[PDB]
């Protein structure tokens, strides 16, 4: 989601791609090559230094955030729900249907519905 | 006197003083309305959820035009309660943000609905800051994004601390003045 | 600090339109002695 | 405190705003916020001295008599110069058109009696002018006329006794400046003129005693959009929530925080923000 | 020594037919100092070269003349052949890395 | 200069086509006099160049209001 | 040196749009006050 | 007094700060920047991480 989590391709001079970035796979055997950064990245990275991770990412294809169809969940929360992933972050928002099957962390963007119109 | 007043001994000396009385009246009347008009706040159109132009869409006019990416979050809120605005709501937008934005500069729509976070950051980098949001920043059934971690883990409570260090020291404030800035912002 | 509004006295913005005020009496100075051999 | 008497047995839960921080994280088991919120100023209305005194505003009281002497001249320097070819009437012909009604009587007669009378109507006319534009700019310009703003290096910077910046003890807001270092000078200030109930401190405020106040936001803006006559100085330089809050090892913990945002989706905590916190307003 | 066309310091300008340069006085009244330098094709974008000589007065080229009043010197002018300032880059085949 | 000798024309046509009474010397003083306040041959025209005195003479003041404010 | 001094000066463009009501009123009521004046004068 | 406010807010220029502005940070389209080739400004631009 564009100001949050960003991809771009690497740089193809020196190879492995500019550092402040963090290289991220594309789930699908030549899997493609192209690194993340942005907002919610920029957070992990803070976040694995204190609690001491090492971690992988990689960009869910099979839905886009996450939602039911007929008894089963697609996107992010189906990549949770599953035991494929560990964590999920990004742009996902707290609701109640998704709290019931998988646990979140404390709110550090607040956000809900607005209307946006011309001037 | 006062006719000859207004616009055309001790007699005379007072109808003077009305003469004057105009000038300074009217000066400080042309003064004070150019004050008020030079105060840049103009009426939009819908003032909230609540609104009747949401609501019951059958007005003579065609009602707004609703859109909403599709199969997320923010439309799991409205078909839960609004089963009206959502049966209006099955023409939209599909190309998401994209598509919202330019739909909306060319006429093809008149109002849209998603997401806080980005919306609001959205309008800020716009050629010309021609974009606002209604509420003037006001939001609906506020939430906030997090981080999902599998049902009872050992995990959590550990990085339920490391959040709540950065927000209690404004460490968090670097970053939101990196990536969401714009110039429409302070305007 | 709050003092920033700049109401201003412009002697000299007066002086300005003064320029053209007093020298109509300096019109009248060569006009006055104009009409006496004027009127003679 | 209110803290204490849940820690140590006297009571299972605690409905009041409390905040959201690190340090309470330790000990209690939070629940999902349910309002959001920040910090900001509240101080004393600055009064919008009157109209009788703006009416004189660009009169700087320099030319305000400067024109009013000249006015007389003219008068003189026709008759004057007329007698030398009615003067008590030339008198009422300046204040007249200067002010450009139609109380006047005959005209000049002479040719440069006729160019005499001609400039100062000229002369009357920029000067109206003038005054119209100087009170438009004097109107707009002189906008704000306003206390201190938010805090980047007011009179917060110098502990004078000119302000006062007060807070309720054993606080968030008290501990917040605590930790801070880069604001050392801002608390050994606070220190000395802390109250002891919010309700109170709010009191000093309306009587000329307490200058500035650093408080929450929810409960001190409902407390100037009601009462009256006090205003919030700007933007809050801060962000939390609030939020219920239970022991460790509760087995609500996992049901209450549903309803609280089971609630948020059908517009209840919304009509509550409209049955008493808004539509009260001065 | 090399050198390089840059506005207020040194300034590149077509020679008379006659071989020499013009000569204004300065306003001071001095007579302004100039030497002749050669250089690139004249015509720099596509061409195959045209190496012509020049002549250069500016800011450097002065203080050029008095440190060679001190130290005996004797000077030929010529312009860089590329125009640029001077990076090093990796080229092509990787293994070393020159000075453009 | 242009309002001061495209006033001065009103100045000539309107004796002109009043003259085919009004003085010569005298058209001359109204007018001026007109545009600075202060005094169908005589009429039609007389009618419109007033308002167009209001028309700018307006505006200059719009004007020094924008000159005292942008500075 | 740097000045900017007056964010205007009134155009003249904006005059002839005033200039061009007065330019109207110089020829429209020759036009009527001559042709038309042939026909209430003699009959 | 309509005249007047139409005049004020015809603001025709807030060209730029230095380099901290936003339209420096964010190049859509608009300020396009550019420097001379192989300069020692296009590597020091070039070794600054931020
Ligand atoms: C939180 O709410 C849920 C839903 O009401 C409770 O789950 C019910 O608990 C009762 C207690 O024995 C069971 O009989 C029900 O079968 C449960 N619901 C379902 C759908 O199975 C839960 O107990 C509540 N939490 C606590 C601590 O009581
Ligand atoms: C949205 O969700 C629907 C329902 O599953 C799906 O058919 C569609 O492909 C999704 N994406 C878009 C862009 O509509």
């Amino acid at each position: 989601e564009r100001p949050f989590v960003i991809v771009e391709s690497p740089d193809p001079g020196t190879g492995g791609c500019v550092p402040n970035t963090v290289p991220c796979r594309r789930q699908s055997a030549p899997y493609t090559k192209l690194c993340c950064k942005g907002f919610c990245i920029d957070i992990l990275k803070k976040l694995a230094r204190v609690v001491k991770f090492s971690y992988d990412l990689y960009l869910v294809t099979n839905g886009k955030h996450g939602k039911r169809v007929r008894g089963v969940w697609n996107g992010m929360i189906g990549e949770v729900y599953y035991k494929r992933a560990d964590m999920a972050i990004g742009s996902l928002t707290i609701n109640e249907e998704r709290s019931e099957i998988v646990d979140f962390s404390v709110p550090f963007v607040e956000t809900g519905i607005s209307v946006m119109v011309a001037r | 006197l006062w006719a000859l007043v207004f616009n055309n001994t001790t007699s005379k000396i007072m109808v003077l003083v009305w003469a004057f009385f105009a000038v300074i009246f009217l000066a400080s009347y042309t003064a004070n309305l150019a004050a008020f008009m030079i105060q840049e706040q103009y009426i939009d159109t819908v003032s909230g959820l609540s609104d009747k132009k949401f609501q019951r869409p059958q007005d003579q006019y065609p009602p707004f035009r609703f859109g909403t990416v599709p199969n997320g979050s923010t439309e799991r809120n409205i078909r839960s309660n609004y089963r009206d605005m959502h049966t209006h709501m099955v023409k939209f937008n599909q190309r998401s943000v994209e598509d919202a934005l330019t739909s909306l500069k060319m006429g093809k729509l008149d109002a849209f609905i998603y997401d806080a976070a980005v919306l609001n950051y959205m309008a800020g980098k716009d050629e010309g800051c021609k974009l606002v949001t209604i509420g003037s920043g006001k939001v609906f059934a506020t939430t906030g994004y997090g981080i999902a971690m599998q049902k009872d883990s050992h995990w959590k409570r550990a990085i339920d601390l490391a959040l709540l260090q950065f927000l209690g020291d404004g460490e968090t404030q670097k970053l939101e003045t990196v990536w969401l800035s714009g110039i429409c912002q302070n305007e | 600090k709050n003092e920033v509004m700049s109401s201003k006295l412009d002697i000299d913005n007066m002086a300005g339109v003064f320029y053209m005020l007093l020298v109509a009496m300096g019109l009248a100075l060569l006009v006055f002695a104009w009409e006496h051999l004027v009127y003679w | 405190g209110m803290m204490g008497e849940l820690l140590s047995g006297q009571a299972d839960m605690i409905v009041a705003p409390l905040t959201i921080n690190n340090e309470r994280a330790q000990y209690i088991e939070f629940s999902k916020p349910f309002k959001y919120q920040g910090l900001t100023i509240l101080v004393k209305k600055e009064i919008p001295r009157s109209t009788l005194d703006s009416f004189m505003q660009p009169f700087q009281s320099t030319l305000w008599l400067l024109v009013g002497l000249s006015v007389h001249v003219v008068a003189v320097m026709l008759y004057l110069l007329d007698r030398f070819s009615t003067l008590s009437s030339a008198m009422w012909f300046s204040w007249g058109v200067l002010l450009n009604s139609g109380i006047g009587e005959g005209a000049p007669r002479s040719f440069s009696a006729r160019i005499l009378g001609m400039v100062w109507a000229g002369f009357a006319m920029i000067i109206v002018a003038s005054y119209t534009a100087n009170l438009a700019a004097f109107l707009v310009l002189d906008r704000p006329e306003e206390r201190i703003t938010g805090i980047n290096d007011p009179r917060l910077r110098n502990p004078s006794d000119k302000f006062i910046y007060a807070t309720v003890k054993q606080s968030s807001v008290d501990i917040y400046f605590r930790r801070q270092v880069e604001l050392s000078t801002m608390y050994r200030h606070m220190e000395k003129h802390n109250y002891e109930s919010a309700a109170e401190a709010i009191q000093a405020v309306r009587d000329n005693k307490l200058h500035a106040f650093i408080w929450d936001s929810a409960v001190l803006e409902f407390e100037a959009s009601q009462k009256c006559d006090l205003v919030t100085t700007g933007e809050l330089f801060f962000r939390s929530g609030f939020g219920i809050g239970m022991r460790k090892d509760s087995p609500w913990k996992q049901n209450v925080s549903l309803s609280i945002l089971k609630s948020h989706e059908n517009g209840f905590m919304e009509d509550l923000d409209k049955t008493w916190v808004r539509y009260q307003e001065c | 020594i090399v050198t390089i066309h840059q506005e207020p310091f040194v300034y590149v300008k077509p020679t008379l037919s006659d071989g020499t340069c013009k000569e204004e006085f300065t306003v001071n009244g001095d007579p302004v100092k100039k030497v002749i330098c050669t250089g690139p094709n004249d015509t720099s974008p596509g061409s195959p070269r045209h190496t012509v000589p020049q002549c250069c007065y500016g800011f450097c080229i002065d203080l050029l003349i008095k440190l060679a009043r001190t130290m005996n010197f004797t000077y030929e002018v010529h312009l860089v052949a590329d125009g640029k300032f001077g990076t090093q880059e990796r080229v092509n085949n990787s293994n070393k890395k020159e000075w453009n | 200069v242009m309002m001061f000798v495209m006033c001065l024309t009103v100045v000539a046509i309107t004796v002109f086509m009043f003259e085919y009474a009004f003085t010569i010397g005298k058209s001359v003083w109204l007018l001026w006099a007109l545009v600075f306040n202060n005094s169908t041959t005589s009429k039609i025209m007389v009618l419109v160049w007033a308002f167009f005195a209001v028309i700018f003479l307006a505006s200059y003041t719009a004007n020094l209001a924008a000159f005292m404010i942008q500075e | 040196d740097s000045r900017s001094n007056a964010p205007a000066t009134l155009t003249f463009e904006n005059m002839a749009g005033v200039f061009m009501l007065v330019a109207g009123g110089i020829v429209a009521g020759i036009f009527l006050i001559f042709i038309e004046i042939a026909y209430k004068r003699h009959k």
